[PDB]
DNA sequence: ACGTATGCTATAATGTGTGCAGTCTGACGCGG
DNA sequence: TCCGCGTCAGACTCGTAGGATTATAGCATACGTG
């Protein structure tokens, strides 16, 4: 009866950078950081993938 | 162009005038169309010369046919454009302008000089107010301000025989007029009626001043410019861009404002105009003059065009962006590639691979050179070309020349010498550089996108330079501590690990084999695993007494993979080494061993063999990373699910009102804190030996062959702090602020943390990256200051012929001996013979090394103490001796005379502290203290032995301690130090002093979150000064009432109860006072604030019971964040906030005379016949207690030790083994491995001058600070001739202050206060003969040591002869 | 930072005396600022801009 | 003649302001 | 001489990226060189 409200989904916490990280969970929030600012730095190949 | 000597005076304005060729008289920079000089203009030909190399402007004289010729109708010479940044200007300034330096640069200086104010000259310059230069009738006196009122009385009044002017005219004219011979003897005698120390010190610096001003030969006026010097244009250039557009420096937009505004003057002047507008253009004129010199100083920087302000003069001498640090130390070099750099796992040590391209680039004119002399080129052009073209033998001729010639490779940042290493370029095709795997450790480089510099060396010296001193083979222990940093790591150690480590039977056990050959024959076969106990013989080869190898040949009982590794092993060490599993820390030990047992050579190819072997078995092995492998223990949510029930029972207790919020949050830390600890050790104790499962007739017991954790046991990466968070628990993350968090992360990264665990993981990574990034500058900036001091120290003589040296002792801190005294006093020259226990034979000479063999005799015969040949303790004017340094730490034998330690010293300090800055700071993310330090167990048996402990027994019948620094040894059978523990104030001991006690007792037991207040007198508590609401505070409870006094510190405390003490006094049934026994004092302890009290006034106490609870909240993890800036404040010589009071001079205590507790101490030494008073708080409380033997320097108060109260008093050799053991403490908290010589240096600089107490036979006379070698050198003719002595008194220098003290200026302004440094420099008229570094890097020329020790040296018997 | 009312202290100006020193400030999203703060002697003072 | 430079106009008008304001620890330098 | 608050000094080292302003009358003799 206390509870009032409660968070939507389950990656609401998270940006547009870190949603795309599978397994996020299971992992270092540095590593992690380091990993979806590279995943920006990701130069699009030749044939997608 | 080879000089002596760099010189600073004051630019005088007939001095200015001999630079300038001209006068620019026009803001006119060129003409719009034809891109040419205007006439006398700012880019004026006929002032700074002409355009290119031989051309006038007009065209007339061309080349070189007219050498030297001028031009009619432009006016204009015909020499190179080089004179056009050497030809300078000047303007005739219409009235004199201030100098901005000579006015705002504190000290004021032009105001100091006339002993006027600052705002007395400010109004006087912007004509707010008169002053007087000269008053004939002596109604009104010199320097007297008048107001606009206060000119026109005296004008109708008196008049004429008053001479009062106002702005820079007025000013000028009073610096040409007062006189530095008179009013020098004038200061003199008014020094010597009545002195203080303000007075006094005014008057000397005054004095010196103005001694100094006529000996410099300055004048005062030049302090004023009549004339204003130009720049050559083309340091300020008005250059066009490729789009058609210009750009011009600011300096150019500077100088139009000052002679737009100076020509307005002279047009104003022409037209006798009213006085209000002069005012206006004078005011004007210095607005720009001052904006010129140093813009953003006076006021509001000029903005200019993008709304940022315009670059002045200054601006280009000052600090980073200045010239100094940006184009001067620093440089671009040529023959200069980098690259992303790759490994090189194939490469020998002396090797790194060079792409083709690079290389090809790099080595241009070696090709052109190489290609003149086969005849393929008969001209350069032509050899151009045929490189261009890339020709396929052109690519043989830069193979050959490369052969044999050695490389540079820089990576940033470098921290220490070893961040550039040389090796022999290997041609590879592809724009990757492959480097050494085991000299990354020295760069630091990473393999993930790291890049590298290369450089070639150029001259044959600096081929030679490379092959000889910065070649990777010659480089191998690291110079901060003896220690190799040529080791394996990563999969090198893992290999190995697999190799040599055992297991149960396998494939063919306990066989017997002919040799390690039939070993790799086996295993290579398919019929041994490399972990099959199996006896074979080796033979191995062990050193003699004297250089020949002793062949021995015997049945060992190894594995097949360690008899494998004996094939890479020399024959020279024991075979022992390889017969244990081998990690990392066992492998450094192999390399070391085998440097210290056969030499260079050896270990070069055994460290090679040893990471190709690394490698390859550690790819043979097939070690992986599956999730099978996180294994968590049996019992997690067994323990975590009832150490949260524990933490919730404290949580119910605290709202009902017992346990405090800061007694809980120490509570809840330690059951996590032993939670923590018991999920760690159930997951090794399940993981470590989880091979429980193995053959042969039934089962045995086995290591666990998880591949996590050989990994980590192995010592390749990650540890059991790693393994926590995957298969056990994360731990408690740390806030940004500094503070932990109360509830930790719970998950590990197998079961995966839910939306929060990572919103709370988030907060700990964030802040421990975030000093990664900010905190780095601090200790960046640590190794910068301790430079620069540093920079002067080289090995100077070979022996200083002197005798003092510093005792060391053995660090054995914390029951576990810290570091040994072998380890302490090695490659250190002794100064006292120091022989065995038995005093009846020497065995260690006075002036000798101490090799680790030597060292190893110390440990038969057990050494007390040594005087060790220290640094400080160094005689040699203008550097040390090899002798008073030792060993070359980095080489292993005793210092080459020449080589460069300040340097050395400075970068091994500050390496540690920048490199424990970022590598757990990226990689961390939590804290992982433990500090619950609750008792003493005593682990062998020993009689009790405390040392500086007064205590006192109480009602339950214990040893309580009312001492604050108490120490307690463990004595064995013979009777030496064995253990060493601090018990801290308040603690109860178990058994007393002298007393028996067993293995594994508790002798000491005390409440770690919490300072007790201890009473050593029995009777009842009485209140004084603890008024409710002023001093202390009330909160009670329900039913009974048990209310809690808080007391209030200055912080939380009114005005009204500032200088009232809180205390509880101790008083008897009766209601007086109770004498503590032996001394007459009423027993008062004064409670500091924040201090709970439980018992309120009117209860009962016997002796031994706590009056009140200071508490101790301490739990942000120091690391490095929090434990650098102790290393700077030491560093830097800032006295602490609360300092600890110690005797002066030896003799009988006598206590004095009181103020309102203030006490006093009346001490009359027992031959000093003069009594000494110093003054001493109430609150605080003292060591002694009154009448007693006290000697130089003993502890009278408790705190921290200011470091000049100790060299002030102690003499060097306490400041110097302070400041070691303080430095030290901080880094070995840190497990950072630094000699203490290294420290040693820059104490040594830190006791550069001195001040001088005595008047000599040199005018050195009082108040004077000199260098320590020149008041020597001073000394050594005073003892040959008699004279009179130069007595002193030795003065300790923080970094910053030391940098500035060194007699070379440009070392100093090359530092910082750059605008300073300067004007100081100018004014006394200083000329800097150059011995630093800086010094001789700057003009470019041979550095006077190392390499060119023995050049700078030949020059100086040029100067000796004659 | 959002114009309005904003109430801070620095937690120590002179740790001399190491009394919490309250503070109150007008931001506003164009004009002049507006502050308040006491002292030691808890004497409230005004500082435009 | 060509380019640059100097010159004069006649209602009355007569004191400017503009613009970023969570830095921070440490160290002196003038009054009070 | 001591306290309070004003100014003034630092804050690691190398690599890469790209762009845009407003306006000053209007006309008639005076000054400098082919
Ligand atoms: N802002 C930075 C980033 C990196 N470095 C340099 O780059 C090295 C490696 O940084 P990084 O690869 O991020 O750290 P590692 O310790 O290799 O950790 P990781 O496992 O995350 O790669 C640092 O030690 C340092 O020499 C630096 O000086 N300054
Ligand atoms: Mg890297
Ligand atoms: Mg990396
Ligand atoms: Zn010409």
């Amino acid at each position: 009866d206390q509870v009032d409200y409660m968070d939507v989904s389950t990656q609401q916490v998270v940006s547009v950078g870190a949603s795309l990280i599978p397994f996020l969970e299971h992992d270092d929030a540095n590593r992690a950081l380091m990993g979806a600012n590279m995943q920006r730095q990701a130069v699009p190949t030749l044939r997608a993938d | 162009e080879e000089f002596d000597a760099i010189k600073i005076a004051l630019a005088s304005p007939d001095m200015i005038r001999s630079w300038s060729f001209g006068e620019v008289k026009k803001p006119e920079t060129i003409n719009y169309r034809t891109f040419k000089p205007e006439r006398d203009g700012l880019f004026c030909a006929r002032i700074f010369g002409p355009v290119k190399d031989y051309e006038c402007l007009c065209g007339k004289y061309k080349r070189l046919k007219h050498r030297g010729v001028i031009c009619e109708k432009c006016g204009v010479e015909v020499t190179q454009t080089k004179v056009r940044r050497e030809r300078m200007g000047h303007i005739e300034l219409a009235s004199p302008t201030a100098h901005i330096w000579f006015l705002k640069s504190l000290p004021s200086r032009i105001g100091l000089l006339l002993d006027m104010p600052l705002r007395d000259i400010e109004r006087v310059l912007y004509f707010e107010s008169y002053v007087v230069i000269e008053g004939g009738m002596t109604n009104l006196e010199r320097q007297q301000i008048l107001t606009e009122e206060q000119y026109l009385d005296a004008l109708e009044e008196f008049g004429d025989e008053f001479d009062a002017k106002m702005g820079a005219e007025a000013i000028q004219a009073l610096l040409k007029s007062m006189d530095l011979e008179q009013e020098c003897e004038q200061l003199r005698e008014e020094l010597n009626e009545t002195n203080s120390e303000t007075k006094r010190k005014k008057l000397t610096k005054r004095i010196k001043l103005l001694e100094a001003f006529v000996q410099s030969g300055n004048k005062p006026e030049w302090m004023i410019l009549t004339v204003l010097p130009v720049l050559p244009p083309d340091l300020r250039p008005l250059v066009p861009l490729d789009g058609g557009r210009f750009a011009t420096s600011d300096l150019n937009d500077l100088y139009r404002r000052v002679i737009n505004r100076n020509n307005r003057l002279k047009r104003l002047l022409d037209l006798a105009a009213p006085d209000i507008i002069v005012r206006n253009e004078k005011r004007m004129l210095q607005e720009a003059v001052d904006a010129l010199l140093d813009n953003g100083r006076r006021g509001r920087a000029i903005t200019g065009s993008n709304k940022r302000p315009l670059k002045s003069l200054a601006d280009m001498i000052k600090g980073k962006q200045g010239r100094f640090r940006q184009n001067l130390l620093g440089k671009r070099v040529d023959y200069s590639g980098r690259s992303v750099i790759t490994v090189g796992p194939y490469l020998r040590l002396h090797q790194c691979g060079l792409p083709k391209k690079m290389a090809l680039e790099l080595f241009k004119p070696f090709i052109y050179g190489k290609l003149e002399l086969r005849g393929l080129a008969t001209t350069i052009k032509a050899a151009k070309k045929m490189v261009e073209r890339e020709e396929a033998v052109v690519w043989d001729i830069l193979d050959e020349v490369i052969r044999e010639h050695p490389v540079l490779l820089n990576r940033a940042p470098t921290l220490h010498r070893l961040g550039i290493q040389a090796f022999e370029p290997v041609l590879i095709e592809g724009k990757a550089i492959q480097l050494h795997p085991l000299v990354c450790a020295a760069y630091n480089a990473d393999f993930d996108g790291d890049q590298m510099a290369v450089h070639v060396p150029l001259t044959l010296e600096a081929q030679l330079e490379a092959r000889a001193l910065m070649m990777s083979t010659n480089n191998i222990l690291s110079p901060a501590n003896g220690e190799p940093i040529i080791v394996p790591s990563q999969d090198v150690v893992l290999g190995l690990y697999y190799m040599t480590r055992d297991c149960v039977n396998a494939k063919g056990e306990g066989m017997v084999l002919t040799g390690p050959k039939e070993a790799e024959r086996l295993y290579r076969s398919g019929l041994a695993s490399l972990h099959a106990r199996v006896k074979v013989r080796i033979t191995e080869y062990e050193k003699d007494a004297n250089g020949e190898l002793v062949a021995k040949t015997s049945l060992k009982d190894t594995t097949v993979g360690r008899a494998i590794l004996w094939m890479i092993v020399p024959k020279g060490l024991p075979y022992s080494i390889v017969n244990q599993a081998l990690g990392k820390k066992a492998i450094s030990k192999m390399l070391n061993t085998c440097y210290r047992i056969l030499g260079l050579k050896p270990t070069v190819i055994f460290a090679d063999q040893i990471m190709y072997t690394g490698f390859a078995y550690a790819a043979r092995s097939g070690a992986s990373v599956g999730i099978d492998d996180m294994v968590i223990p049996e019992k997690k949510h067994e323990i975590i699910s009832e150490a949260e029930a524990e933490v919730a029972e404290i949580q119910e207790q605290f709202q009902s009102g017992l346990v405090t919020a800061g007694e809980r949050y120490n509570k809840v830390i330690d059951i996590w804190a032993a939670a923590n600890d018991r999920v760690s050790k159930a997951m090794m104790d399940n993981l470590q030996t989880e091979t429980v499962i193995n053959r042969d007739g039934q089962e045995e017991k086995q290591v666990s062959f998880n591949s996590i954790y050989m990994m980590a046991d192995s010592g390749a990466r990650g540890s059991a702090a790693q393994i926590r968070q995957l298969a056990g628990m994360r731990g408690l993350m740390a806030k940004p602020d500094g503070s932990i968090i109360e509830t930790p992360i719970t998950a590990n990264f197998r079961e995966g943390l839910n939306v929060l665990q990572y919103f709370i993981s988030t907060h700990g990574a964030r802040k421990g990256l975030a000093d990664t990034a900010l905190k780095t500058a601090n200790s960046g900036y640590l190794t910068r200051r301790l430079v620069d001091v540093a920079q002067d120290l080289v090995v100077t003589e070979d022996d200083c012929g002197t005798h003092e040296g510093i005792m060391m002792t053995p660090v054995i801190e914390g029951g576990d001996v810290k570091e040994p005294l072998r380890d302490r006093v090695l490659g250190r020259v002794t100064a006292e013979d120091v022989l065995k226990p038995g005093t009846a034979d020497i065995l260690v000479p006075r002036n000798t090394l101490l090799h680790e063999q030597w060292c190893d005799l110390l440990e038969e015969n057990s050494v007390d103490a040594v005087k060790v040949r220290s640094v400080v303790s160094c005689d040699t004017d203008f550097g040390v001796c090899a002798h008073c340094y030792g060993r070359d730490l980095a080489r292993g034998h005793i210092i080459n005379k020449g080589e460069a330690i300040g340097v050395i010293a400075a970068q091994s300090i500050g390496e540690p502290g920048t490199q424990l800055t970022m590598r757990t700071f990226h990689i961390g993310g939590a804290a992982s203290r433990a500090a619950a330090e609750s008792s003493i167990q005593v682990k062998n048996k020993g009689s009790i032995k405390l040392s500086n402990v007064k205590s006192v027994v109480n009602s339950s019948g214990k040893l309580v301690i009312t001492s604050r620094n108490t120490e307690l040894k463990l004595i064995d059978e013979f009777g030496r130090t064995k253990e060493s523990y601090k018990v801290p104030y308040g603690a109860v001991l178990a058994k007393g002093d002298g007393e028996q006690v067993a293995g594994g007792e508790t002798v000491a037991n005390w409440d770690p979150h919490t300072m007790p207040v201890i009473t050593e007198v029995s009777g009842f508590v009485r209140f004084t000064d603890m008024i409710d609401g002023q001093t202390i505070t009330r909160q009670t409870d329900e039913l009974t009432g048990l209310s809690s006094l808080v007391v209030l510190d200055s912080a939380e405390r009114t005005a009204g109860g500032k200088d009232l003490r809180p205390a509880l006094k101790i008083v008897d049934a009766q209601g007086n006072d109770v004498l503590i026994p032996g001394t007459d004092m009423p027993a008062q302890y004064f409670l500091p604030g924040k201090a709970i009290v439980q018992l309120e006034d009117g209860v009962q106490i016997s002796s031994g019971d706590t009056l009140a609870r200071i508490p101790q909240e301490s739990g942000g993890t120091k690391d490095i964040t929090g434990g650098l800036p102790r290393v700077a404040d030491l560093f830097e010589a800032r006295r602490p906030k609360e300092p600890a009071i110690l005797a002066e001079i030896s003799g009988i205590v006598s206590f004095g005379k009181e103020t309102k507790g203030k006490r006093r101490l009346v001490i009359t030494p027992v031959d000093g016949s003069d009594p000494y008073e110093e003054m001493i708080p109430k609150w605080r409380q003292l060591n002694v207690f009154e009448g007693e033997r006290v000697e130089r320097g003993d502890v009278i108060s408790d705190g921290p030790e200011a470091p000049h109260d100790i060299l002030r008093l102690r003499g060097v050799h306490a400041v110097t083994r302070y400041i070691v053991n303080e430095v030290q403490d901080v880094y070995r908290l840190q497990g950072v491995k630094i000699n203490d010589k290294h420290i040693e240096v820059i104490v040594r600089q830190m006791l550069r001058k001195a001040t001088i107490v005595n008047a000599g036979s040199s005018d050195f006379l009082e108040g004077e600070q000199v260098e320590y070698s020149r008041v020597k050198i001073a000394n050594r003719e005073l003892e040959a001739n008699g004279k009179v002595g130069a007595t002193y008194s030795r003065d300790l220098l923080g970094i910053t202050k030391a940098s500035l003290a060194t007699e070379s200026f440009i070392s100093a302004a090359s530092f910082q206060e750059t605008t300073r440094v300067l004007t100081e420099a100018a004014v006394a008229g200083k000329r800097d003969e150059l011995r630093g570094l800086k010094e001789n890097v700057i003009v470019g020329r041979l550095i006077p040591a190392g390499t060119g020790y023995a050049y700078h040296q030949d020059r100086m018997r040029r100067r000796a002869a004659g | 930072r959002s114009p309005g009312v904003f109430f801070d202290s620095d937690k120590g100006k002179t740790h001399s005396s190491g009394k919490v020193l309250y503070n109150a400030r007008i931001i506003p999203y164009r004009g002049s600022w507006l502050d308040f703060e006491f002292d030691p002697k808890d004497n409230l003072f005004v500082r435009i801009d």
